[PDB]
């Protein structure tokens, strides 16, 4: 059975996600419009930039994150932002469409749209297979939120200083997730291990995306289409 | 460094 | 009477402007849309960024600019870009509307729109008075183009190294403008001196705009709405 | 420095 402090963690984590993920997607109309040359890079740059702001907002409400040093907060967000974006995007992904559908057909993204923003199938094929296998997991909101917080608070990320403290935070969160699945998820005997595998998959997607981001950001005619926030977060500064 | 990140982290 | 080399300068300068100013404004639909908080800063950031690219393209076709060192090219563009944007924008400005009208009502900019991008009447009132007095000048395309090239190739700008060469280029261009007005502009006895006054006005508008840009760029929640190109060009790096 | 400017200036 779950403890009261374990459930407060779940509560504040669910509230943090509802405050930072807007299921109406009505904010997307103020991105630079999509074009279907890298015709999709402006719109996807704005989507990712907007998403980074929401991840930062989510992190700030993870119990204990706000108490990390600013350098550790930055270090965790610089290494994990792209992974949390891939995880959180599962909420718009459709198994039927094999795409991310954000309200309108203007904001429905195919693999092919992402190729017109500079990425290759070396990234997009593992990414779509990741989305589908994650979507088939049929996670409760509690579990999806916990996995994002676990991903964010991983200590084996370059740049972290207070390894012990953030690993203790991640331990707490993992213990919550394991208990939640056991008590509250019928037939989830294998679910915790599957979700931990997904964390491994995200590392691999992070590395490929970082490879392909370096190729973009070294071409100023493309990097100039990015936003300041994207340049800061995906950049290589320490 | 990380001017925007610092700002957004409050 | 005008010489053949003087008229080749006029020719290549008019061609350079037609290649870099699109009177259809159809590119404006891919800016982040206008909102009427700094609701207009995203759209105006994209307008200015787009405009900087066109000024760079215009400069590259000024006779002699391309032969300057890259550092002198950069130095001239960093100090003059905002002035050339103010000059070139006269082509969309309407005396009847007291605004810049770029095709559709979506892309019609009031003084009030520019205040919702962070600027104050300390800038906008001199700027609008500048536009109207420039518009009343009723310049020929030849003269408008020459004034932009003269403005760009001014040597009294911080950072310039080959002062002698770019002043010789500006002398050539001024001699062209003086001859053109005398031969080709009926009743323009006083026009050359008025246009030189406008160059002085632009310095004053440059200084105020730079003051107000510093206040924006020191607030990361606003500067993050700018583009990489705007940050580079209006920035203080050398 | 001036990465984009250099690029655009060719
Ligand atoms: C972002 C989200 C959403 C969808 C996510 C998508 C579809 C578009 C392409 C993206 C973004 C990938 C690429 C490879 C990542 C990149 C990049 Si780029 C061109 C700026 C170097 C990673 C996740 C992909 C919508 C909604 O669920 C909110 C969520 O947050
Ligand atoms: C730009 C152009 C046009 C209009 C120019 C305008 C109207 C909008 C506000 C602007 C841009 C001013 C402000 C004060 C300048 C700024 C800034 Si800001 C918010 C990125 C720090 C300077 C010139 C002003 C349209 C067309 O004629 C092409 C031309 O090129």
């Amino acid at each position: 059975m779950l403890s009261d402090e374990q459930m407060q963690i779940i509560n504040s984590l669910v509230e943090a996600h509802h405050k930072t993920y807007d299921d109406s997607y009505s904010d997307f109309v103020r991105f630079r419009p999509p074009v279907r040359r890298l015709s999709m890079l402006p719109h996807l740059a704005d989507l990712v930039s907007y998403s980074i702001q929401k991840v930062i907002g989510f992190a700030k409400m993870i119990p204990g994150f706000r108490d990390l040093t600013a350098e550790d907060q930055i270090a965790l967000l610089k290494s994990s932002a792209i992974e949390i974006i891939m995880l959180r995007s599962n909420q718009s992904f459709s198994l039927e469409d094999m795409s991310w559908s954000c309200g309108g057909p203007d904001f429905k993204y195919c693999i092919n749209d992402v190729t017109k923003a500079g990425h290759t199938l070396e990234l997009l094929e593992p990414l779509v297979k990741f989305q589908v296998g994650l979507k088939k997991l049929k996670l409760h909101e509690e579990e999806h939120v916990l996995l994002m917080a676990i991903c964010l608070l991983s200590p084996d990320r370059p740049g972290v200083q207070d390894h012990v403290r953030i690993e203790a935070l991640q331990d707490r969160l993992c213990d919550v997730l394991q208990a939640y699945i056991r008590i509250q998820h019928p037939g989830g005997r294998l679910l915790y291990a599957k979700m931990i595998q997904k964390l491994a998959d995200l590392r691999s997607l992070n590395e490929e995306h970082s490879k392909q981001y370096r190729s973009l950001s070294f071409q100023p005619e493309h990097s100039m289409q990015l936003t300041p926030l994207v340049l800061e977060v995906f950049g290589s500064e320490v | 460094k990380h001017k925007i990140l610092h700002r957004l982290l409050q």
